[PDB]
């Protein structure tokens, strides 16, 4: 790893890198999910009049 | 009796803040960035 190790957090030891992808700005996800809700609603709205 | 009096500091007396020790607490190397709150971008 690089020099790194800015703040971190541990109790019984130290120099511990957390697993998984870290995020600082992933907060557009609720907007994307609401717009996908609307898109799914209006996509399901089309099939019934066709049949 | 011959004796000697010296006036000055012994360089062995200091002040220490209660509840604090030098190497009682074990840790590792730290790094950080601080900006916009000094009197432009500091890395210490």
């Amino acid at each position: 790893i690089k020099e790194g190790l800015a703040a971190s957090d541990d109790e019984g030891q130290f120099i511990d890198a957390i697993a998984g992808t870290c995020d600082s700005d992933c907060l557009k996800l609720p907007l994307f999910f609401a717009f996908y809700f609307s898109a799914t609603v209006f996509s399901n709205m089309c099939s019934i009049p066709v049949i | 009796p011959v004796f000697e009096i010296d006036v000055g500091c012994d360089s062995s007396k200091y002040i220490m803040v209660r509840g604090f020790n030098k190497s009682r607490c074990q840790r590792r190397d730290f790094s950080y960035v601080i900006d916009k709150e000094l009197l432009d971008n500091l890395k210490v």
